[PDB]
């Protein structure tokens, strides 16, 4: 490259900020079965990588040789420095089908989370569209992209279905977003 | 092996696609039930889509407005949770939802909507309707369409003012879309499944 006998500016693995309204509003706890179960090698965070505050996140994998870390967040000065360092932003929906929303708010929540002040605007938003499990009815993902209005944002997204008690879907949204990451 | 589960949003990306091409034909020669029936494979189809991108969400857009256009008549059909909505009323969002391609045929097409949507009302004689129509779409003390005066005292003198809905009447609104729909055809007659399926025709 550029280099060829001095080593390379250093890149640390990509990191992802998750948030939204189907980390609580769920019968069954998305966050609990991810920590509590494997193929995903979940380990706490460096104190290096340390983020004021806030911490060091969570640290997965996909086959050791695919590595990722995720800064979960129960609410909402101190994010913004989250939303500099980050490379990609994770929404977390409440698909379930009798539950009625305030579109308004949600994609304000998002809106300002997402802004370009922060940082690039070719970082990709994974909408997880999530329900407690298998038995329960679920609003179909097209009506979700259109009710949030996703183009207004800019930023390049994709709406995956996911299930909390199985993690049904979560790999190939994962998967995803990990290669609008080289693409960088 | 979760990669059949991604197989199958492969195989149903190219589904919606060829029932999208599919519809913009039977709406380009005019074969109603053959509208009906694409219409109904493609509500299903989207239905079980278990994923989403922005190219996926555009194609639903469009067929959802040919669905609307081909009831712009039926004045009270309705289409959306709003029981006010006129199917007019109706394509006009859905076609400032999609993205532009060609600019100025987007704004031709949306001028020719907009005038339409109250000339349908005022047509069959619904003076209170086409007010309401009016209130809706420039009902707002701002700069949009300049067409706004002129509309404005059309309405007023309830009486149809033939004399300017005959230069932007229905069938010149049809010819524009009809434009469009061409090429959409262009484009998509390039997607996975049309072309494979040809070679077989071909043999």
């Amino acid at each position: 490259v550029t280099s060829f006998l001095h080593s390379l500016i250093i890149q640390n693995e990509p990191r992802f900020a998750m948030f939204g309204p189907g980390l609580e509003e769920l019968n069954t706890s998305l966050v609990l079965s991810l920590m509590s179960s494997e193929e995903l090698c979940p380990t706490a965070g460096l104190p290096q990588r340390q983020i004021d505050g806030i911490g060091s996140g969570v640290n997965f994998q996909l086959n050791n040789q695919h590595k990722f870390n995720i800064l979960i967040l129960y609410s909402t000065p101190q994010i913004q420095k989250v939303c500099e360092v980050v490379d990609g932003f994770i929404y977390v929906a409440n698909a379930e089908a009798h539950k009625r929303h305030e579109w308004q708010d949600e994609f304000s929540h998002i809106m300002a989370m997402t802004d370009p002040a922060f940082g690039s605007s070719g970082r990709p938003l994974l909408v997880l569209s999530c329900i407690s499990q298998g038995d329960v009815k679920r609003m179909p993902c097209f009506y979700l992209a259109h009710e949030l209005h996703l183009n207004l944002l800019n930023h390049p997204w994709l709406v995956q279905d996911t299930e909390a008690e199985t993690l049904t879907g979560f790999l190939n949204g994962i998967e995803w977003i990990l290669e609008e990451v080289e693409s960088k | 092996a979760g990669l059949v589960a991604e197989a199958e949003a492969v195989a149903a990306g190219w589904m919606l696609d060829f029932l999208c091409l599919s519809l913009c034909r039977a709406f380009r020669d005019g074969r109603s039930e053959d509208f009906r029936r694409t219409r109904n494979s493609a509500e299903a189809i989207i239905h079980g889509l278990s994923s989403l991108t922005a190219c996926q969400l555009r194609t639903i857009y469009i067929c959802q407005f040919l669905t609307r256009i081909a009831a712009g008549k039926t004045l009270d059909a309705q289409f959306e949770n709003d029981e006010r909505i006129t199917p007019l009323e109706s394509a006009l969002m859905i076609w400032g939802s999609i993205e532009k391609e060609h600019d100025k045929l987007h704004e031709e097409i949306q001028n020719l909507i907009k005038i339409q949507a109250i000339a349908v009302c005022m047509e069959n004689g619904n003076f209170k309707e086409a007010e309401e129509v009016f209130e809706r779409i420039f009902g707002d003390p701002n700069s949009h369409m300049p067409f706004k005066s002129k509309l404005l005292m059309i309405i007023s003198q309830k009486d149809t003012f033939h004399s300017f809905f005959q230069h932007f009447s229905y069938n010149h609104m049809m010819e524009k879309i009809k434009s469009y729909v061409n090429y959409v055809l262009s484009e998509k007659s390039s997607t996975f499944l049309m072309k494979a399926a040809a070679k077989v025709v071909e043999s």
